[PDB]
C-alpha cells in the first residue's frame, strides 16, 4: 500500500511486565548473595583451631 | 638405636599430620584457581608404608563451572581436625620423652 508508513510493534504492557519481573528478581539475587557472603564469614572462623 | 624404635611411630605421624596439613592448606590457598584438582593423602595407608607420599585426588560434591573441586567446609574442617592431631601427637610424643626423662634424673 502507497502512503502509509509502518510503525514499530513495541507492545508496552509486555515491556512494563518484563520490567517489574526483572526488578523483582535483580533483588531476590541480591538477597540470595547477602546471605552466602554472611554465611561464609561466619564459617570462616573454624580455622581457628 | 632402640630410642628410635620406641619414637619412630609418634615422629612418623607427627611429620605426617604436618604434610597433610600444608596439602590442605595449599587447597584452601588454591580455591580460586579454576582447574585446580583438590588432592590429599590417605594418612593410616601412608602411615604405614613409612612405619614398615602419594596425592589422591578429592571426589567433587559440588560442580563448579570453572573446574574448581575445592569445597570450603569440607577443607575447613578436616583443616581443624588436621590441627588438633598435631597438638595431639605432640602432646604424646612431649609425654614420652618427659617419661624417658624423669627415669633418667637422680
Amino acid at each position: 500500500m502507497s502512503g502509509v508508513l509502518e510503525g514499530s510493534n513495541v507492545k508496552p504492557v509486555e515491556a512494563m511486565t518484563d520490567m517489574i519481573a526483572n526488578a523483582r528478581r535483580f533483588e531476590m539475587q541480591m538477597k540470595v548473595i547477602t546471605s552466602v557472603d554472611e554465611n561464609e564469614g561466619r564459617a570462616n572462623q573454624l580455622l581457628s583451631m | 638405636d632402640r630410642l628410635d624404635a620406641a619414637l619412630r611411630f609418634q615422629q612418623e605421624a607427627l611429620n605426617l599430620r604436618a604434610q597433610r596439613q600444608e596439602i590442605l592448606a595449599a587447597n584452601i590457598a588454591n580455591a580460586d584457581t579454576p582447574g585446580y584438582q583438590a588432592r590429599d593423602i590417605d594418612f593410616a595407608s601412608e602411615l604405614k608404608k613409612v612405619m614398615v607420599v602419594d596425592l589422591l585426588y578429592r571426589v567433587p560434591d559440588q560442580p563448579s563451572l570453572d573446574g574448581n573441586t575445592v569445597d570450603m567446609d569440607r577443607e575447613r574442617t578436616q583443616f581443624a581436625d588436621n590441627s588438633l592431631k598435631y597438638q595431639m601427637g605432640l602432646t604424646v610424643l612431649g609425654s614420652q620423652l618427659k617419661g624417658m626423662m624423669n627415669v633418667l634424673q637422680g
